[PDB]
């Protein structure tokens, strides 16, 4: 069961020098060999480190690593900190016969502030509902970051199923839009009081009500 | 500020031929009745550049970003001066430093700055209602600049903004040059009339101004002025006129030219050296007249093609098999000590199996080993449980590692170890196997002790028999089929690799490319780097040899290792251009004749001659080419060779 | 300078067999180690299987033990992965993956690959729902138009509004993945309620898989 444990976000710092370190449990990773994978996003992957103490030619003398038996973890070190590093890393070892990857760790970060976040809704229509379908769609644009959670909340109980929610896109406006579907049936739709679909962002909250009744 | 252009029907660029143009004075000396050669950047005659038009009549307007080479040659026939000026830089973003020359209509200005260029800069001339003449009023070149340093204003040419569609009648030529960080630019405006194919006329290029800027160049962009009238709506979409203009850009490459002066020390012919064999004749000689006989312009040399390295056999296997594939492994207290020498090192099937578990190669890299010549080999083996093989590697410290077997903490090594737990151990179990758990003080690196005595622990001896206070250093070991992973006995074995003052005895396989003969080629076979063709002989060599030498003392027959034929060794080719001249006032062309290099062409006994008919008759002969046979320019009429009349 | 160019995906299969070579070059093939790394999309990486220079030892990871299967030949320098049986897990990017020494010196070698997603669903008909505001206030992000695309398979959909003669402030949210893979999408443009009688509204779907042309007017309730 030999695993590695390395972080997930790291680095996020300008033109310094910061390491990071993977570890495993299962067994002493300085028996054999641990390589450090380095892999674009969107392409092929590639390496930066390999021996556990050497680099590739044509790679730049800046990456570097180290091995500390003490704590039983890997280091890696990156110097320069230039615009060439948007990346995701691994750590990967040999136990017996079998290869092992680590999780990754994601490095990207190397007018207004503040966007209020649009909210819409569009309760299904008469058509809808008479195809055996209800159809409610939430959706929300122009919020900075596109960190935001999206939640339905009924006459006296939040739902947990039924709800689908995308990842936000990158519009034409230097602003992020997102989308949430819920499915759900007229029986629910009338024996209800009011609906609600809540947003929630960086010290932010909006909420919007709506009733059967039209 | 600026504008997009929309999407329309263009025309493919074009290419002309030059005819003796971009010849520029290279220096600020004065040579009068002087036939001087220098090395300087101009363009060669009869060579391929580019064409751009700018006629309207169509709606052709094509300026793309040039990339700026080591020189560059710009030719105008401007006629009704629509051409206005040249930008220069790298990327054009407000990031470096980039340059702006323009012709305004009232003044030249150069600055060279960090301008925010657009996509296509561009003049915009408007043609007035109530006044009937033409004036410039969209300065769309930039946006703005940040900081920069160098700043000039040239004289006030007077420059003309009416355009028309009839003929040309002056030409103008520029020159651009970055030596040094120093800018130059050369100059002369030359009248004629014409349209179309230059013409073959001589004309240098007076320099005209030497800015010290001192930046980088890589690309450059043009600008053209358009018009607007009534009969045109006025936007800069799908309507508008541009007259009718032409722009030539050509690039500067560095070659020998031999200019001729005259009396007042102006540029009148110039002479290549690599273009044409007559020209190389007239450049060698330092005049423009050659007469008739034989000359030596420069010499021919063939290169090597491939490299080829046949190392000699190699079928020393070292014994890695049998220490490996050992039946019977001793214990950790009494650890094998195996020398290994005098073999071809093969560790291809050591890293290519996977059976093992470690493979850690301490002070040197296992990437590279069958590069590496050692001069000794050792390998030791012995046999301990999966939690103690970590302790193998030095600086830690246990039970193991400082009471049965010590690494030095300079080790250059490498260490195999695997799991083998049916071979070593029965139903059962095995207990024949011991181990030390007690010491004195600590051992020393590639120290082993066999002593069996009993252990002192307190102070009170307990007169060598068992008791308190004192027990059994060696200790057995225990091991079960179903034990833990930890527990189950695993097989290690230590390489160690030294060098002495012997010579190397142990060496990494080599490699060996396929022979290629009859060719110019080179080859390293163990004592030189010979490069030549590989004929196949008809002497043997008795067999100790691998050498051979001639009267000469050069060694030119080697005998190739791995299926033992005996090649000979020559040299290429070499030998020099020799060329035949009719002479001056009575032709033209020459013919090339080569020493003694073997190959319109004719085979002579004096080498190989092209460019001359052989013809069986014989007259009397008035350059000598050599045994037996001459040239002479005889009836067209060319040049022909023969057999000289006694 | 080694070429690696593999292309053996772009089918969709539940428990079948699927065949991926992966073609290399510029190298000799029969005296380096060779290997089979994939990754999820939004996921890390993880190892699958790897296979001695000459084929005679091969190994896969304990999750894919019992099917899957591997071979090599060196004459024609090719890599040739089988599989059978596949399940939903089996979404990712394979890229035949080369040694230099051993298991221990490390992958180094990664082809560009070949995108591979399974899937059951073949081919439904798009559900077409042009939802009509007829009652809706002002200061929001659509004033009164709807249009929403609904269990089709698979992406992606020809969207358009008035047989294309309006393409101002036409927005188009990207397709939601439901609970059971299904997509589903929606498209809005800001047009004044004003209009809402005395301008016709026609939102058209065309679907290429599918095969189906649907045009629908929008009247408002
Ligand atoms: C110990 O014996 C095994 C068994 O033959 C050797 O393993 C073979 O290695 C050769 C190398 O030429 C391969 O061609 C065979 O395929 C291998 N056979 C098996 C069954 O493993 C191994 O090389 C020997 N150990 C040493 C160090 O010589
Ligand atoms: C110039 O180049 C073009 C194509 O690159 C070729 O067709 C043409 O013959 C060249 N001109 C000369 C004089 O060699
Ligand atoms: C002509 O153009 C130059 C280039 O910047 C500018 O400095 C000059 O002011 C212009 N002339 C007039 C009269 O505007
Ligand atoms: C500003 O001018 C200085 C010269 O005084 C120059 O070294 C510097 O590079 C310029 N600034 C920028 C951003 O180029
Ligand atoms: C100019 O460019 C050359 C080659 O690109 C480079 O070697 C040199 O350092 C550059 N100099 C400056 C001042 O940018
Ligand atoms: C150049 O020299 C020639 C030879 O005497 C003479 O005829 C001519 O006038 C001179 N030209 C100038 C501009 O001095
Ligand atoms: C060199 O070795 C090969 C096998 O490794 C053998 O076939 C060949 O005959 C040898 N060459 C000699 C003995 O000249
Ligand atoms: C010159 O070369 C040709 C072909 O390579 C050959 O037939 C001829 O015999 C050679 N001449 C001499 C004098 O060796
Ligand atoms: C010259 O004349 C002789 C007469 O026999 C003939 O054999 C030979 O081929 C001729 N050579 C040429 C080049 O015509």
């Amino acid at each position: 069961n030999f695993m590695l444990t390395q972080p997930h976000s790291v680095s996020e710092s300008p033109g310094k020098t910061v390491t990071i370190s993977c570890t495993g449990s299962s067994g002493s990773i300085a028996s054999n060999y641990v390589q450090w994978y380095q892999q674009r996003p969107g392409s092929a992957p590639t390496t930066v480190i390999y021996e556990d103490n050497q680099r590739p030619s044509g790679v730049p003398d800046r990456f570097s690593g180290s091995i500390d038996s003490s704590s039983n973890s890997a280091s890696l070190t990156i110097s320069g900190l230039k615009t060439e590093d948007e990346a995701d890393y691994y750590c990967q070892s040999y136990d017996s016969s079998n290869w092992v990857f680590g999780g990754g760790t994601q490095l990207t970060v190397l007018g207004q502030p503040k966007a209020a976040p649009s909210v819409t809704l569009f309760p299904p229509s008469s058509e809808e509902l008479q195809a055996n379908k209800a159809t409610l769609v939430c959706l929300i644009s122009d919020f900075y970051p596109g960190a935001v959670t999206v939640a339905w909340k009924a006459d006296s109980s939040p739902v947990k199923a039924g709800v689908e929610t995308t990842t936000p896109s990158k519009q034409s406006n230097n602003k992020y839009a997102a989308s949430s579907y819920l499915s759900l049936t007229p029986e629910q739709w009338k024996s209800h009081r009011s609906y609600s679909c809540q947003v929630t962002h960086e010290g932010s909250t909006v909420e919007k009500t709506v009733a059967p009744t039209e | 500020q600026c504008v997009n252009l929309t999407t329309r029907t263009q025309l493919p660029p074009a290419y002309t031929n030059s005819f003796t143009r971009g010849v520029y004075y290279p220096d600020k000396v004065f040579r009068s009745s002087v036939l001087h050669s220098t090395q300087d950047l101009f363009l060669p005659f009869f060579s391929n550049v580019t064409w751009f038009h700018a006629i309207h009549v169509t709606k052709r307007f094509d300026n793309p970003v040039l990339p700026f080479n080591d020189g560059v040659y710009f030719a105008s026939t401007e006629k009704s001066n629509i051409i206005r000026g040249w930008i220069f830089g790298t990327t054009l973003d407000s990031k470096t430093q980039s340059l702006l020359i323009v012709n305004n209509a009232t003044n030249v200005v150069i600055k060279v700055c960090e301008f925010q260029f657009c996509n296509d800069p561009f003049l915009g001339v408007y043609y007035h209602k109530n006044n009937k003449s033409w004036m410039e009023s969209e300065f769309r070149v930039y946006s703005s600049a940040n900081n920069c340093t160098f700043e000039y204003v040239s004289q006030p040419f007077l420059m003309d903004l009416e355009g028309k569609q009839g003929n040309f009648k002056n030409l103008r030529e520029f020159v651009f040059k970055n030596i040094d960080g120093y800018f130059k630019i050369y100059s002369k405006h030359t009248p004629i009339n014409l349209v179309r194919d230059l013409p073959q006329g001589f004309s240098a290029l007076e320099p005209l101004v030497d800015l010290p800027i001192g930046i980088n160049i890589t690309r450059f962009q043009t600008l053209l002025a358009l018009h607007r009238s009534y009969l045109t709506p006025g936007d800069s979409s799908s309507g508008w006129t541009a007259g009718a203009a032409a722009y030539y850009v050509g690039y500067l490459q560095p070659r020998t030219f031999l200019l001729k002066y005259n009396e007042n020390g102006t540029i009148t012919d110039a002479v290549d050296c690599a273009l044409d064999p007559l020209s190389e004749t007239k450049c060698t000689l330092k005049s423009f007249t050659v007469e008739k006989g034989i000359y030596q312009t420069s010499n021919f040399r063939v290169q090597p093609t491939e490299s080829i390295v046949r190392f000699p056999n190699i079928t020393n296997l070292c014994p890695f098999g049998e220490v490996f594939n050992a039946t019977r492994f001793a214990s950790v207290y009494a650890w094998n000590r195996k020398r290994i020498s005098n073999c071809v090192a093969d560790y291809s099937v050591l890293y290519n199996s996977a059976s093992f578990s470690t493979f850690k190669c301490y002070g040197v890299s296992p990437t590279k080993l069958n590069d590496l010549c050692f001069t000794n080999v050792y390998a030791d083996s012995f046999v301990i449980r999966g939690d103690e093989v970590r302790q193998i590697a030095p600086g830690q410290t246990g039970k193991i590692a400082d009471y049965n077997y010590k690494l030095p903490d300079d080790f250059t090594g490498c260490v195999i170890a695997w799991n083998s737990n049916n071979l070593d151990s029965k139903v059962g179990g095995n207990y024949n196997y011991l181990y030390r758990l007690f010491r004195k003080s600590n051992l020393k690196p590639f120290e082993r002790d066999i002593s069996t005595e009993i252990y002192q622990a307190g102070s009170t001896p307990c007169n060598g028999v068992e008791g308190f206070n004192c027990y059994f250093p060696l200790q057995s070991y225990g091991f079960q089929p179903t034990n833990g992973v930890g527990y189950q006995p695993y097989r290690v074995v230590v390489l160690s690799f030294e060098l002495l003052h012997a010579p190397a005895t142990v060496c990494g396989p080599k490699k060996s490319t396929n022979l290629v003969k009859n060719k110019c080629v080179n080859f390293n076979f163990n004592g030189l780097t010979g490069t030549g063709v590989l004929t196949e002989s008809n002497k043997k060599f008795l067999p100790f040899q691998q050498f051979g030498r001639d009267i000469a003392d050069t060694t030119d027959a080697v005998r190739d290792p791995q299926t033992l034929e005996i090649l000979d060794i020559t040299p290429c080719s070499f030998g020099g251009v020799s060329v035949i001249t009719p002479g001056t006032n009575t032709s033209n062309q020459v013919a090339v004749l080569y020493q003694d290099v073997n190959c319109n062409v004719f085979q002579t006994r004096a080498g190989c001659l092209i460019g001359a008919e052989h013809v069986n008759n014989s007259y009397e002969c008035d350059i000598p080419i050599g045994a037996g046979i001459c040239a002479s320019y005889q009836t067209s009429q060319s040049i022909i060779a023969y057999t000289m009349s006694l | 300078e080694v070429q690696l160019v593999e292309s053996g995906g772009g089918l969709v299969q539940p428990g079948g067999s699927l065949r991926l070579s992966c073609a290399a070059s510029g190298f000799t093939f029969s005296s380096y180690w060779m290997s089979w790394v994939r990754q999820a999309p939004g996921k890390g990486l993880e190892w699958v299987a790897n296979i001695k220079q000459d084929g005679s030892e091969k190994y896969y990871v304990d999750s894919v033990k019992g099917r899957f299967t591997i071979s090599r030949d060196n004459a024609k320098n090719s890599l040739y992965l089988q599989m059978n049986s596949l399940r939903a897990e089996d979404t990712a990017v394979y890229y035949c993956a080369r040694g230099q020494l051993g298991p221990w010196v490390g992958v180094d070698y990664w082809g560009q690959g070949t995108l591979v997603t399974v899937s059951s669903a073949s081919t439904k008909g798009p559900s077409v729902f042009p939802l009509a505001p007829s009652s809706k206030s002002t200061s929001g992000g659509t004033a009164a138009l709807g249009c929403l695309v609904k269990d089709y398979f698979p992406e992606p959909v020809t969207v358009s509004w008035n047989s294309g003669a309006l393409t101002s402030g036409v927005h188009t949210f990207p397709a939601v993945l439901q609970s059971s893979g299904l997509y589903s999408l929606s498209s809005v443009v800001t047009v004044p309620s004003s209009s809402l009688g005395t301008q016709t509204y026609i939102c058209n779907v065309n679907h290429k898989p599918s095969n189906t042309k649907v045009d629908k007017k929008v009247e408002p309730k």
